[PDB]
């Protein structure tokens, strides 16, 4: 039911390794080896905070549930206005500051809640 | 009469138990003729604030308190006194970690939590993991802090990014700085400054005193909040029980995973590490116990070792009267250090877990189990709900499957504040043994 | 010849006059081969280059002074000085400059010298969130803020409010560190006297650095002048709104004190408030030819002691260590000023807005020395504590040069009656 | 025997040298076993760990160290003295930065090795004027500022106009002009400002302490960062074979002038042997190719430049910090040989006019380039929107970048030794 995802890998290798220089507590530059080369294909990352988008909206790619959005930051992960998608969860005991990842998160352990209720009841 | 000076002397402690316990009748009370329901949200938030307001106040407090007391207790020491003092304490904790974790795993092994699983209930998708080494690499990143401001709020975490989720996933780690203070770097780069500033001379005579000077005026900062605690406290239990929804029914087939969790709380904060103290220093325990009822009972309203770090070090400076040097320098080191009550949770959850999804737990799993829960307990954050992270980087390593790791964050807003009282304890009991053999 | 150095004396009000009036023709001037024109509305921000970096200027030396100030401030007070009598000075003072406040506020609206997204009343929880700050170091330059969502769950439109830290630099939180930290210093003792030194040497270190902003600003204010002139009319609301507000705040500080200290010295002493006045001519009219109260301390003295029933330790109590944080016209003209400020940017500022600016602005009462032109940076304080617009400063110091002498008088009425309850206070025990 | 002795004045030096020989070794040895690809991520990841170690403890000091001994600094000499001795520092810093870019430009041009959001030049000045004048001390100390264009007019008048925005960085330059304008402060005003001068000359002895730690340390991370720096190649025959020109010419420019124009001005203005403070600074000069980040090696820079040579305490702590900002000769060269050999790359021809605002916009972007590792990268966009010829495929630029860059920072490290020994000399004269 959500639209397809579109969410591509940087068209040039310049972009990401000036999004890779200038996230927060970067040390170092960015090796060649990392950078994403040849055709563009799909990408996520597994956290995002929510001070980088305005709105996040629900979309598809193989049969499996992301996040997608505009950046507003280049600090940002994907670089400036650039639409980059992200994973339905964050990672296990890391939190974005409220926004879709966490309220996905509660919302899994409110269905949780209530199944295992019901399971009681019965 | 006697009795008149006795609740004069002993006012604050009375008055943090009485909070307590109307906390907890109010929090009932509401719940039953209403709770979130019967009032808005925006009465459920005006309800909340105070206790909030108390644990905002409490960590406004951590930073500048916890510089200036390792800077101040790292130049008021030798060198190589530092070092064997430092030494001998890490080795307590990691023994007080050790016994915790096999006391978890033992009694979540013999009341079996997951025996009968209820009917599975575990599917949407499955949360992103992090790696071991990761984590490990993560956890000596957060040791010497790149930037000094920058660490005063936000730390270094790792994060992936998929790739290819049709063409052969490649999961290349990218790491950032995410919210969240760096608690740990701060307090290695405080002991070496300390210990530069020994080296030095006059130069570092005229900071110590400085330092010093900042601690003692926190110090004052700390005498005024822990007179607005007790409100705090009773409205931090009663809005957290209030929201808190279907009390009963979500354990009734919990009771066996609470029943170990506290179990295992209550035995290491009245049988293990009371015994280690009247071993090692022939004294009372319970009376120390006693003089710290009001930081424990702080840490479990509040869910926070970190918070109630200034109130620990406060009573035990007065009460039980520990030097003021070496409080100052084993205290703020056990509170992101010595986590024994978040080992034990993170042991009998895992366990909990294993047992939910039949899995046999063998011998070397029990090790590998044992080994990484006191190894990852290490760097947790003291913040509340900083156990989950841990216990995912635990089932990560025991490979177990995730899912129902929601189960865990089901009732963890009790257990979690029972870990906090283990966890400030053992730091108390530590700073006891310490006392006593630098008395002798 | 004596006008030359009185001229040398008032460099800096005669300087930033004349910038005024220069940014002012050049706007004029600029103005109609610009707009559309002199690049248009792109590349605008060059032309008012030189006034933002100015204003980066003011904004940068903001936190340590008002830190450091306060520490020092807050740690000179005493309840030991001469206990009884000062308490009650303390607490007339606070009081008139509560009621100051209040009453300048109060008139503002009331006139309404401007008007030629939403947020519920609950907000005061979120105010009480920021003066108590969870970090200092992330309170130095960010500050929380409640947001609504739309969740369409539980119903529809269930608008559940959650708050995230963006941006306000959170000042007022600071200031509240600041007096708690310079209270408990001062209740250290032996030891609390090293970081007092070192933070008086660290305001007075940043005091020399302010007069060195004070001395660039007048190129910045003529080009935030030139700036804000071509991007609306000159014709248009900006002047009857400046003749409004001038005006406005002038008789507003006037007749605040003309009818204010007169009522608390007749309902505590029930003297006549007029023989008092009269006593005091001319040092009130010194006041108002030389605009600044550390001209006419001297003055003050010698009036006050035959013209008024005053004992020599009782005026050498009231005059001076209490002129400190005493200019209460300052306080009136910097609530006008950020009220007309408010309604110049047409934002709604409801209740809580108008409770924090009254009680910031009582604080920052302080500062100035009681130098010409002294209740300005205080006044960019409150601007910036309450995230209101700051550039719209340059008007207000456009003209300040004709009020600074009325609030001159005002503040040296306020000393004079102040003296006379506290030595009527100390005859009748 | 004299040997053993020898060793032992100079293990500092040896340990270091051999850390970089050993590093490039285990990276060629690695690198022909396996490439990282037989190592995996997991092993690549913990083998590359002890550099970026070392790279986090050395920058972890950078800020108290640049803040404390720029304060101590300014106020260890007149006013005047430092604003003369300032004038002659950044007059030698924009000559030796003319240089370097002339030599670039003339070498890529003889060599010929040739054969998204944009940013306006005016608004990359802009941006680095702002982050001079910083708007929160705080914030600036570990953030900077850069403008962005937004579409906010109606779609019928598409225009870009600049907003603002904080990114990730460290601003040093700001905080360097706020730590000498407040020593200025600090000695303006008389036993007041003692306290504080001693306050940060002790703190800066500390980070000293912990500077002669890290430096102790340094080795192994030096040896680490080389060795993942050389396995993390792909395909070094083709790369090698493509920009093969390209690298010659970087890095003969960065030869001739590290070995005879910065030494032959020293000579001229000297009558002294630059080779022998060559000599002095070996230490640092290695620790600069090892970590690629003239922040970094600031620190032992001044430990050596203090302590092996004979330049005074203030004009090292004063020189060394801005010249670790602002005087950056190796990423000018790197900079015109790159836009030469860009604008190569498209056919595109180079006449006087765009050569000559290749070296204007080069000096401007090495002032404002900051000392990280490939730091030269981000302000080549600022040169080829100069020339706005050249689009940017700098793509072609990297995978050389990390050889280029660490040739660039040993060059900028050297000549902020030199221009400090030269200012020694005349202050000495």
């Amino acid at each position: 039911a959500p639209p397809p995802c579109r969410c591509m890998t940087s068209s040039s290798p310049y972009q990401e390794f000036l999004w890779r220089m200038q996230r927060p507590g970067n040390i170092d530059a960015p090796s060649y080896r990392s950078l994403s080369k040849g055709t563009p294909t799909f990408t996520a990352h597994t956290h995002m905070p929510r001070n980088c988008y305005h709105s996040a909206t629900l979309c598809m790619h193989a049969n499996t549930h992301y996040w997608t959005g505009k950046m507003i930051n280049p600090s940002c992960p994907g670089g400036l206005g650039v639409t980059v998608c992200w994973t339905y969860f964050t990672q296990t005991g890391m939190s974005d500051g409220g926004g879709v990842q966490d309220q996905a998160r509660e919302k899994h352990v409110k269905e949780v809640i209530s199944q295992l209720t019901r399971v009681h009841g019965t | 009469d006697q009795v008149r000076r006795c609740l004069r002397a002993n006012l604050l402690v009375l008055l943090t138990v009485v909070a307590v316990v109307a906390g907890v009748a109010l929090g009932l009370g509401v719940s039953g003729a209403g709770g979130a329901l019967a009032l808005g949200p925006e009465r459920l938030s005006a309800f909340v604030f105070p206790g909030e307001l108390l644990l905002r106040l409490l960590r406004m407090i951590i930073l500048p308190l916890v510089v200036c007391s390792l800077i101040g207790g790292a130049a008021s020491l030798d060198p190589g006194a530092l070092g064997r003092l430092g030494a001998w304490a890490l080795l307590f904790f990691l023994v007080t970690t050790l016994l915790a974790s096999a006391l978890g795993v033992g009694l979540a092994l013999a009341l079996q939590p997951g025996a009968a699983s209820a009917a599975i209930n575990a599917s949407a998708e499955n949360a992103p993991s992090k790696e071991v080494l990761d984590s490990f690499l993560d956890l000596a990143r957060n040791i010497f802090p790149s930037n000094l401001v920058s660490a005063a709020f936000r730390s270094y975490s790792t994060t992936y990014e998929e790739r290819n989720i049709t063409g052969t996933r490649v999961k290349v780690p990218v790491g950032q700085e995410v919210e969240g203070m760096n608690i740990l770097g701060l307090v290695v780069f405080a002991i070496v400054f300390g210990v530069a500033l020994r080296k030095l001379g006059p130069e570092g005579e005229l900071l110590i005193r400085f330092f010093n000077s900042f601690n003692e005026a926190t110090m004052v900062l700390v005498s005024w909040i822990m007179w607005y605690a007790p409100v705090g406290i009773m409205f931090l239990v009663a809005g957290k029980i209030v929201e808190m929804e279907d009390v009963g029914l979500l354990f009734a087939r919990l009771g066996k995973y609470i029943l170990c969790c506290l179990l295992g709380h209550a035995i290491h904060g009245l049988l293990v590490l009371p015994l280690i103290y009247f071993l090692f220093t022939r004294k009372n325990p319970y009376r120390f116990l006693w003089g710290i009822v009001t930081p424990l009972a702080t840490a479990f309203g509040t869910s926070s070792s970190s918070a109630t770090l200034p109130l620990m070090m406060k009573c035990v400076e007065e009460n039980n009267g520990v030097a003021k040097h070496i409080s100052r320098f084993i205290l703020p080191i056990g509170a992101t250090v010595n986590m024994d009550g978040a080992a034990l949770f993170q042991c009998v959850a895992a366990v909990f877990i294993a047992q939910l999804s039949q899995q046999s737990l063998d011998f070397v799993k029990i090790i590998t189990i044992l080994v990484t829960a006191t190894a990852s307990s290490v760097g947790a954050a003291g913040i509340p709900a900083g156990g989950v992270l841990t216990l995912a980087i635990i089932l990560e390593a025991v490979n177990l499957p995730v899912d129902h790791i929601s189960l865990i964050l089901a009732v963890d807003w009790l257990v979690d504040r029972s870990c906090t009282v283990l966890n400030v304890e053992g730091d108390a009991l530590g700073a006891g043994l310490l006392q006593n053999y630098v008395d002798r």
